[PDB]
C-alpha cells in the first residue's frame, strides 16, 4: 500500500 | 481542495497526510499528529475510512512516528 503521507 | 479539513490551513508548499478512500479528506501534520496522540490510529476525518477494499485504513508504525517527528 502507498504512504498517506504526500507532497 | 489542498487544505486541512480540520484546520483548514492550505498544503500546497509541505506534507500532509492524505486518506486513500475519501480524497477530500487531507490533514496536516499537526492535526494528524493531535488525531494520532489521542486514538493511540484510523482516518482522522473520524470516519473510520477504508483501504483501496472494506477493512479500515489505518496509519503505520512508521508513519506515526514521521508525523510525530
Ligand atoms: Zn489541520
Ligand atoms: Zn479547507
Ligand atoms: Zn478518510
Amino acid at each position: 500500500r502507498s504512504s498517506v503521507i504526500t507532497s | 481542495p489542498l487544505c486541512c479539513t480540520l484546520c483548514h490551513e492550505r498544503l500546497e508548499d509541505t506534507h500532509f497526510v492524505q486518506c486513500p478512500s475519501v480524497p477530500s479528506h487531507k490533514f496536516c501534520f499537526p492535526c494528524s499528529r493531535q488525531s494520532i496522540k489521542q486514538q493511540g490510529v484510523y482516518c482522522p476525518s473520524g470516519e473510520k475510512c477504508p483501504l483501496v477494499s472494506n477493512v479500515p485504513w489505518a496509519f503505520m508504525q512508521g508513519e506515526i512516528a514521521t508525523i510525530l517527528a
